[PDB]
């Protein structure tokens, strides 16, 4: 059906989005040091991400350093160290993908599409705690975002829409069983 | 840096305002279901809608400003809601007047918009609202699932 | 220096205070008149603006709380929009002029405590056991009468 | 030291108040329009947002109160979407430059007296009176036409 | 001297709080929906009015402090609607506080149309928005009947 | 029967005691002077004052009241509108016409418009002493206390519109019983 | 009819008010030169006072964003929209005559006239939002004709409105 | 039943936690002087509604009786804040709804007696918040100050009031719909 197509195609991309926004290194466009911690230091145009920098302009162009990311003050900081929710976002539009893979091989098992749809809502959720714990621990520690934080951003809404679309088809299913009778 | 609190969103109104908004707000929540629902000679059938948590959620949504559907039709009643009203509007009145203070002092001393610093703790409750909800009401969905399933 | 308990009515003065009791008892007759007084409305009232449910009106109208029923008339639609109007300026009037006392008391040379809203907390305990006392009493009547 | 009768209306200026009452008409021939020109929803009236209904549910939106009638449409909710917005942001600038007004005293915070807000006041009680000359000719005219 | 901009009355709160009230206005809608409308047992018609459609508006006249006809009546669906009549108290505050800060201390004259000409665009542009989504509709379901 | 009774006696109550405000001069317990043309020190005391006349409360000069200077184009209005108490004695009349439609009600029943205009005249005269209230309030604006004479029209008002209700709900009350008969 | 009639009339006002604003050189009252008071316009300030009284001159219209509320006011394109559309709006209600049958005239003409209104508002705004970005500046009769037209074009624009909805109406008796 | 049973254990817990929060003296952790020349005091003290004992010093457990006046109309609050009725008469109201809700379950019929329990709850839930605001304001006028498990069961009872209150109402409720279905 149409909407089975659509959900498809829209738990693909909100999932493929969604990775590429946690292995890419262009969440924010901010002026700092590329070089590692070893001189002539200078601050240097650098594109940093989730878990690397690296340098844009200079002699370094290009060098990628670890973000040495380091009481509630340390609870921020190490929920944005590990960034679990960013990679629980991932991992739940995967899980809520299996479901829908699952639902075409037991169509009887109404349940397995609900959880889809769950999953997919529980997604959006962690990723906005995402951004937000991002955002809010980027600013503890002259600045433009990049595309990686907006592919995850654009998978905040495929995975809520295509979320949607996942509850309707619950519905949908449980509303002509209750036809018949 | 002098980042700001997760949950500094509160500050304007102390601590005890907010444990006694607590419990002025759970006081008419009971005495609006007490006026309403205790007196017989109304009921023919409830007379009104106000029970126990249609009071608490009456209660709820005027403390928010938030109009709702249900309105007390009784004078007991109406003596609970225009207290309440007044009550909810002097306390909103003045966390805005105080948090126009703060942030206004703290502008002359020697850009300048809200950071997500500052009310991200209002992010962390919605988020963390959003998914008891849906705990819910899933076990709820879960336990009247297996009652069908035993019978 | 501690405030006093019925503090938080000091952004509006005395004056303003009275006169917001006199126009409120004054928009609830015209409400009311207006509403009800024509006969050839009536066909069972014609709304539901009686003596009393246009007191709750002017009151939920101005503690900016939706109201359960509207005027649909074009004379009661009228006491309703001047009874709007008058509502957003003097309550944007209370909440700007406390800003202005909030603010102008910390650049002499801090939060609000219980001691500043004491008053409204003990008002609204009076209001509920005022509403128990008018509830319980009714009670008390109609079962003495069924006796 | 010498307030204005209308001194309530200063926070704004006088083309925002040309301009809230220009947008107001225009936010209520929308809503009917788009609610009513089509006869493709009529059978009685689809909803209740006639030229009068709108007109009422816009100066209801606009004083932060609500009516009984919300949009149902796409296409009257859109309307009534950007215009409690164009709301919010207005009752919200009132009401934050007041505060500067009674802040800054340009020309130590007294209170707000009557004579800052006379107007609201004859204003008010100049709309009761009107209330009770439209509520009366029509009972002077559905009374005597009807005896005739 | 700084003239104002025309999309300046988005100043009090920053660019990741305007974003992150969008993202939280689609996460709070779909949660309303789901809790609302997923169970198979409370169907039957539905229980509820809060489709997806319909939570879409109920949480928007939230967020506008304007007051919708529809209220959920149900724990879960009362958890959301109370989580976000919080959220939206908290933010239309810090942004009526923070615009006041902006205006008191300039780092105090009748606010001029030029600093809020941007929300009467956004206005415009809506009506004319609601006009085309209305005409649409109109125009596809006219031919759509006489192709009968 | 019952609803006339609280009626004429409000109406009577209402006519009396804005009949006393606007006659008597204890409106205000301000601080200022009775006398004038002084000769050739400056020295304020106690005066109770109204809406015609300052009269002195302390020291000498006791008793001595003195004309309110009234006029010592938005201010001309209000001085003109607070020097003439048109609202403070527009109210008298009306309370005085709804008396006469009371009165009236009986010797020409059946005319139940005539109780429309008591009602309406009543109400009327509320709104008429709220912006007599405003207007002086306005224009008169040390420490002030207000006095007796001013919480007879304050309290005038509420007995008026209690009556309007009243004429109100008789009117209504004839008009019902005219749709009960057929 | 009553209801033709007031839209004819009232179309033909509001069509005559824009066209009278948009040209007549006595918008903005301000002090300035072509230092003397003036009559400004929508494209020509006059020197009202003083020597030189009646001489006229164009008005001198000169980030990216200053630019183009510049130019748009400099060309002005909204307040001539505005005399555009209620043009439109006037031939609509005169075919419609010839066309008793296709209704969809009238309610182009509702359309025409409303959204003229709102070409109106936008030139209001534009006009006010740029006077000012470049006092005892005050505003004239030119200004409030304009204004006029905004208000008889919403109210011509209900009754197109109402026009066709009862047109349509009448259809469906008959079935 | 089960809904009395729950009312039973309701009545007494607020009680025993209202009476223990009138009787303990850790309401408040303040610093002070625990002793009635200068002394070097100021050491760390928890006060209640009457006494006040330091909790460390040379004094490691002397207490002392709190003075409550030390010009008028405000006064007033400074003598509702010394004979703390509010406080008291929340211990009362909650001891006279146990012994309503156990005459109940023995005269029966009555139907009256349950109600009333409901109006000695909900009104002794009042008392407390009149008790807990006047106990803030006070200090106030008078700042690591912090709170004692004394409050925190005052604040605790109220809560356990409010709930019976409730429940022995759904009781009263009950009792007439169940004559109301035999009729
Ligand atoms: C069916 C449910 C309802 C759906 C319909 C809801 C109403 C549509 C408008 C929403 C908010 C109002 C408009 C918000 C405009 C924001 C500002 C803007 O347009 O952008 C500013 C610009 O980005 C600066 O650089
Ligand atoms: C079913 C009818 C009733 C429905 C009820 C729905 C409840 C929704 C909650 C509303 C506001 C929640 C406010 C949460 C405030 C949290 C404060 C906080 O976390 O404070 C931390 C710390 O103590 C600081 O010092
Ligand atoms: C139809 C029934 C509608 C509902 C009816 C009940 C609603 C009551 C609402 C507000 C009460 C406000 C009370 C304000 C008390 C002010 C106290 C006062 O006058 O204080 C003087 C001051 O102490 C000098 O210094
Ligand atoms: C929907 C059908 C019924 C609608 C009923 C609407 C009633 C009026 C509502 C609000 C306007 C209030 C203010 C009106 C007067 C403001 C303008 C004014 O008087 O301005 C004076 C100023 O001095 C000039 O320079
Ligand atoms: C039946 O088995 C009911 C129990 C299962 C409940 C599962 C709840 C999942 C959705 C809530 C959790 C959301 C996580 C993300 C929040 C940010
Ligand atoms: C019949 O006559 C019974 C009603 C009369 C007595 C009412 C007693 C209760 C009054 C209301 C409750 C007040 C609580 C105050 C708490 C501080
Ligand atoms: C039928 O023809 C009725 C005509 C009489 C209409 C009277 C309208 C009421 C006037 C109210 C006046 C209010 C203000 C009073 C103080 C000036
Ligand atoms: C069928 O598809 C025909 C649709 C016709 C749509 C016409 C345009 C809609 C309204 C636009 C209004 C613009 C107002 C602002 C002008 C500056
Ligand atoms: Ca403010």
């Amino acid at each position: 059906g149409v909407q089975m197509l659509l959900t498809i195609v829209g738990a693909f991309a909100a999932f493929s989005l969604m990775t590429i926004a946690v292995g890419t290194d262009y969440w924010l466009y901010s002026r700092g040091v590329c070089k590692t911690k070893s001189k002539k230091n200078e601050e240097v145009m650098t594109h940093s991400g989730l878990w690397r920098t690296c340098c844009l302009e200079g002699n370094f162009k290009g060098l990628c350093k670890q973000i040495d990311h380091f009481t509630a003050e340390y609870f921020l900081r190490a929920v944005r160290a590990s960034s679990i929710f960013p990679i629980l976002s991932v991992i739940l539009l995967f899980m809520g993908g299996l479901c829908i893979a699952a639902s075409e091989f037991y169509k009887t098992r109404h349940n397995i599409i609900l959880s889809a749809g769950i999953f997919f809502v529980s997604a959006g959720l962690s990723n906005i705690i995402g951004i937000i714990v991002y955002i809010s621990a980027n600013a503890g520690d002259s600045y433009s975002y990049g595309w990686s934080f907006y592919f995850g951003a654009l998978s905040f809404i495929i995975a809520e829409m295509v979320g949607v679309l996942a509850v309707h088809m619950f519905i949908d299913r449980h509303k002509q069983l209750r036809a018949t009778a | 840096k002098s980042k700001p609190g997760v949950f500094s969103f509160l500050d304007p109104l102390a601590y005890e305002i907010w444990m006694c908004i607590v419990f002025a707000y759970i006081g008419v929540s009971v005495v609006l279901f007490l006026v309403s629902r205790f007196s017989p000679y109304e009921w023919h059938q409830p007379p009104n809608e106000f029970g126990i948590f249609n009071s608490l959620w009456f209660s709820l949504g005027a403390f928010m400003q938030q109009g709702c559907d249900i309105s007390p039709r009784s004078l007991s009643g109406r003596i609970v809601g225009g207290v309440w009203w007044f009550f909810t509007l002097i306390i909103i009145s003045s966390y805005t007047a105080n948090l126009a203070a703060f942030l206004t002092v703290e502008r002359m001393v020697s850009t300048s918009a809200l950071s997500l610093s500052n009310v991200a703790g209002v992010f962390y409750i919605l988020v963390g609202g959003l998914g008891l909800a849906m705990l819910v009401a899933l076990i709820e969905f879960c336990y009247k699932s297996r009652a069908e399933a035993k019978r």
